[PDB]
DNA sequence: ATATATGTGTATATATACACACAT
DNA sequence: TGTGTGTATATATACACATATATA
């Protein structure tokens, strides 16, 4: 018994605040640079761990989850499964970061199969766009093995469309076409006026327009005759079930329309026959308005661009193009850090290779007689306190097929190649490297 | 008007409609996009089907899946599923070099399509009128491509294609359990209306060619004959790509189930409450 | 469109028969030697795979059961999680093959926590009994990554107690004490009258009385003064919930008994007081019989020993001693297989070490010169001379530091001790090695 | 008569009975083995608790684990949880060097135990009689170690100690929600009857000894101050603990909840329709 | 002036098969 | 006649969070 007195103000200010802010920074509000919520980041990190051995192998979605627990995801594996199932689709993602094998859901029915059937792997889009994985920032807590955020070439957050919800805050970003985002990023790189990205929903054949900052998503319908119509498209928010049970069951029950189903390969294709109980005024504008209103082919959504900046704090943007003019700037510094790290690594590798070649030449020339001496003193001997004394243990561990002349010149060739690579890395700029990495995205 | 029913546009109409009985919601999502949109249905069951053998209809229509199968297809327990036309003049013709004896109100299965006797008569095909007393009924009932035309039906649908997974459970505890449940209407089996969609259990591709093995036993008989391959054992119907699903739906390999003369004892052996029959049957 | 007519007889004889044989062999009935249903051996194989790096590391139950489909499991991972939760505890396991931290249930609450919480790892008992994992049979299917069956030393199937139901057949084997199963295996090994083993239940403090095949597991009671009694132990069948709701609840709302709960840390403690409405009398025998019958303090279990033999076929035994004799006969051959494989491996390693010693001795002095050579000529020279060709990898695996001192003595000592080890493997027989291994179990 | 309830032996009688509301069966499995069989109850909730601010006392009893709590603890909405003893003679004494003014029928919290005024008087403790008009009620109300004796009551358990998963969800989303629910009786947080059974969230095994961190915030204040710690993060309240459960139940660290003057404002800000107040709250 | 849906999280829970021996 | 055990098949529920549309 350790009875202590606690006040409600201290409980709310400490424990309730800790959860409420944790929900903001972890449960939702995807990172601006990453484009991932933490659960999706863990899922993709585990998928990369699995694909390390072979990137073309499909792994069970149950295998992608479950193992996320050791990486630092202490929030139950069902959420990880569900978040990994929402990333491997193509109807939901305009730029998927996981490839799938099985019934991952379609636009008609927006639910994936159970985790026991469908397989997932890291798609070619992730390898094409996401670079500098090894140079990603390290998370503050040691149990968070995945980095703070990956480093995509383009802001994947405005690519697939996020909808996060938190205590006090929420986010909603509409999908944008990959080509337009790439063009905007390139313009921001070169430092000119940047065109706003164009909203494009995946597997959607319709019209999306800008009206006073809103975004009206419209389907398409045509009249095959006086009384027959063909719903060629429906707004993106609708499934086959929540569209039928919301617009066509009430209309059929009221005895206004008689609808057939044609939701084939061409998305949704409902065919509607009108009765005399439905108004069919010959006015074109009025008829179009009535059809769009009763059939729910018009859906209005407004972006709530709330993200997490590079400093791990909530930030709210207003313009659609305001992540780009900041993501590009931070990614430039990160590419500069990559360049410096590569320069240091290449210099170290070239020095090691040159020292290796020099030691090989000295040992094949009889300067260092290996026979007739103990390993410890030989390490303490002329192999130490000399130009290659820093890599004495590495040289000592050399294998056999290097005294031979077959590889004696090969080591010198590799040292020269490393020096050339270091010279290349020194003779480069961050703008050129970033604009070269952008050409990979076709 | 059940919840998870993918209604065909000619359900309650006289047409060659089909109802697909997958055993889960994960097996149905890709079916929506690949139906005929006119003659194709769909209803997900829930795992292992209740052992329908031996219970009264009152307890039979208590499980949700059996009740929904009854509601969808229109089959009601204890009453038949369709009446046949009255027997009339018998006609014999030679189809593909084989003598076939039919009535004036029969259906002929030609190239996967059922054609009426009147249509064949209108197609300038020779018909031989034969007295009813001089007609071999045993040979008439042995022809799988000949079936009598129905006067009237209530089965909303015209075909019930049991399309379950090809795992051992799917083919052993669920397929010949829906078979036992549908055995309450033997007319469905007599008319060739209960079919099983052959879903591959193993899609082993070699080079750039994909091979489909519909049973594990089929795979083990060809494991050492095929070249090097990567076996893709699909656990359930929801693990098939959209391309393979559409190919196997639009180019189906059905298995029309017909019952032998001793089907009752065969079903009692596998479903009845007597483990000795199963013990004797398994050790052979 | 294909319409192939299929007879129901073929359906039952192929699909139903395959399913029934699958349930009997590869689902429910346990292996005679291993004692595992083929979902428990998958879990143990995966746990061993996870235990390669850190033996003592605890893995989440969603990580063990997760990713067992790559080992050949053809079913859902929830069944694997449930199977791994049952064998990772101590309340019903007389020989725990999995060690776990967390709430794996107890005798009172016979239900482990949700798999998101409880961790598990292979226990020291598995490493103590399960030997020669690499010499275990290879399963016919290439996808079956685990062996056909692991190779224990004592019959595990009799220790923990296995109950399974399949199509047409079912099994029920009571738990048996390890101390007595080891004695029975020792008698079978030496060859003598095999004493029948004693059935011992885990964490159970009562009396198991066997009359003829039937077992008569009893409980305990103690009359405090004249009417209040302390039920100190209930049979092993009962939970706490389905003992209260089964006996103690349908005894209080009947004017018969009033009870209190005292299920302490030792076990069950249902302290009971009797009211006036009771058929109790002075006679001791009828008192005891009525107390044991009314409170269900007697449970009866009859073994139905159905196991899969070493050939993969079902086998039904009449007593446990027959199972022990057959198991020891099967394991005696695998001990000899271990002897032969160790002999071959040791001979090959001895030849490799001798070749390495000869290389070191003949290159340090300067007979086999590698200076001014290439890979091809050196390999051809070493292959043309005898006793070097079969292990040309020794040429390149020596490394530079092995061309020194303080290593030729070491390598020669290794080669010499390899001769002693080979002689050790060439003299021991099955009986003595088996007895020596059995002497390490305690 | 709750199926999921672990009734205490002295529940419903006059003792220091305690309820131990968890948030799942997985967290209550070890309670029965380790709890005080005499005075310790338990009812596991079902995940997150319904937001119960501003709702009438007719939709509050629609959530299962808010009507069940009322059934167990005997509390009913809209009625006082108990009637206090009538005011009588007031007495003052020097307790541990502190002057404390009480009345002849209160209870004093000494060393984790509540002792009656009469018992203290019988224990050779000096008591000073003071006229009621000369007693400072403001001073008396501020004393957290003195509580009025209950004349009559229905609360089956005279303790509602809440214990939940120590993670963020169970500490900042379930604890304050249950606090807001129990605030419907703004007298439980007046005698120290609502407690929090503190539970480790992170366990370290530095050396051979075991060190407990109750909150992740506490852990991230000496993380770079411990030698060779290999933490075992605890998400389940009673599902990652084996013998730590017995230690933390038999030697519990309670935390009684005391409402400040403006508790309604705090509960509306944290649990209220206006989300702008929260945005103003987490921004500072 | 309400209803609602979006996506991580909190927990649980359901129907059905199979057999053999207690327990009715 | 009837729960009851353990591996399989498949499915499902309440609760929170906010904010911008549809409805009332
Ligand atoms: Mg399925
Ligand atoms: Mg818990
Ligand atoms: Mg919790």
């Amino acid at each position: 018994m350790q009875l202590n007195n606690r006040d409600l103000k201290s409980i709310i200010d400490n424990e309730a605040l800790a959860y409420a802010m944790y929900t903001v920074e972890n449960r939702a509000i995807p990172n601006m640079i990453d484009g991932f919520k933490p659960v999706q980041r863990f899922v993709i990190a585990r998928a990369l761990d699995l694909a390390r051995g072979n990137k073309d192998k499909f792994h069970k979605l149950a295998s992608i989850a479950g193992g996320v627990a050791d990486l630092g995801y202490h929030h139950g594996e069902n959420s990880a499964q569900d978040a990994g199932a929402l990333m491997a689709n193509t109807w939901n993602n305009n730029f998927p970061l996981l490839d799938g094998q099985g019934n991952f859901g379609s636009r008609t029915v927006q639910k994936a199969a159970a985790s026991r059937y469908i397989f997932a792997r890291v798609s070619k889009n992730f390898y094409n766009v996401y670079k500098d994985t090894e140079y990603a920032p390290v998370h503050q807590d040691k149990e968070h093995i995945p980095p703070a955020f990956y480093l995509p070439i383009i802001p994947t957050v405005l690519l697939n469309g996020v909808s996060g919800i938190a205590t006090g805050y929420a986010t909603y970003i509409l999908p944008h076409s990959v080509s337009s985002v790439k063009k905007a990023v390139l313009q921001a790189l070169q430092g000119k006026k940047v065109t706003k990205p164009k909203v494009e929903f995946p597997e959607f054949r319709g019209e999306v327009v800008e009206i006073d900052g809103q975004y009206e998503i419209r389907g398409t319908y045509k009249f095959t005759s006086r009384t027959q119509m063909h719903i060629t498209e429906i707004p993106y928010k609708y499934d086959r079930e929540t569209y039928v049970s919301k617009i066509l069951d009430p209309l059929e029950n009221k005895g206004f329309i008689t609808w057939d189903d044609a939701c084939g390969e061409h998305g949704f294709g409902f065919k509607v026959k009108f009765r005399k109980e439905y108004s069919l005024s010959d006015n074109e504008e009025e008829r179009h308005a009535k059809i769009m209103k009763d059939f729910g082919l018009i859906e209005r959504r407004s972006q709530n661009i709330t993200v997490i900046n590079e400093k791990g704090k909530l930030q709210v943007y207003d313009n659609v193009v305001d992540l780009i003019k900041d993501f590009v700037e931070v990614r430039k510094t990160y590419v500069q850090k990559r360049i410096d790290n590569k320069i240091k690594e290449t210099e170290s590798a070239f020095r090691l290779a040159f020292a290796k070649a020099h030691f090989i030449k000295k040992v094949i020339s009889g300067e260092i007689v290996v026979q007739g001496k103990t390993r410890k003193e030989l390490t303490e001997e002329l192999s130490k306190i000399d130009m290659y004394s820093s890599y004495v243990d590495k040289l000592v561990g050399m294998n056999i097929f290097h005294m031979t002349s077959d590889e004696a010149k090969k080591l010198a060739e590799e040292a020269k190649a490393k020096k050339e690579e270091n010279e290349y890395w020194k003779t480069t700029d961050v703008v050129t490297e970033y604009t070269k990495d952008l050409e990979e995205i076709k | 008007k059940v919840h998870k029913h993918i209604k065909a546009n000619l359900c309650g109409k006289d047409a060659d409609t089909t109802l697909f009985l997958t055993e889960g919601d994960s097996a149905i999502g890709y079916l929506i996009d690949v139906r005929d949109k006119e003659l194709h249905g769909g209803y997900p069951l829930r795992g292992k089907v209740l052992n329908s053998w031996g219970m009264s209809y009152a307890d039979m229509l208590k499980n949700k899946e059996l009740f929904d199968i009854c509601a969808i297809t229109g089959l009601v327990l204890g009453e038949k599923a369709f009446e046949e036309k009255e027997d009339g003049e018998w006609f014999t013709f030679e189809l593909n070099g084989d003598t076939i004896i039919v009535n004036e109100n029969d259906e002929v299965q030609i190239n996967g399509k059922w054609i009426t006797v009147g249509e064949l008569r209108k197609n300038l095909m020779k018909f031989v009128k034969i007295d009813s007393s001089s007609v071999d009924m045993k040979k008439y009932k042995l022809q799988n491509n000949v079936r009598r035309s129905i006067k009237s039906s209530s089965m909303n649908y015209a075909n019930v294609a049991i399309m379950t997974d090809a795992d051992h459970d799917g083919l052993g505890s669920i397929y010949p359990s829906l078979l036992g449940f549908f055995s309450n209407w033997p007319e469905l089996f007599e008319q060739g209306r209960i079919r099983f969609v052959k879903t591959p259990v193993i899609i082993a591709q070699v080079g750039k060619k994909q091979e489909w093995f519909y049973t594990v036993a089929e795979y083990e008989s060809a494991k050492d004959a095929l070249p090097k391959h990567s076996i893709r054992y699909i656990k359930g119907l929801g693990s098939l790509e959209k391309s393979e699903y559409r190919e196997m739906i639009q180019n189906p390999v059905y298995d029309v189930v017909k019952l032998p003369e001793n089907w009752k004892e065969l079903f009692e052996m596998l479903m009845g409450d007597n483990a000795d029959l199963r013990k004797e049957w398994m050790s052979q």
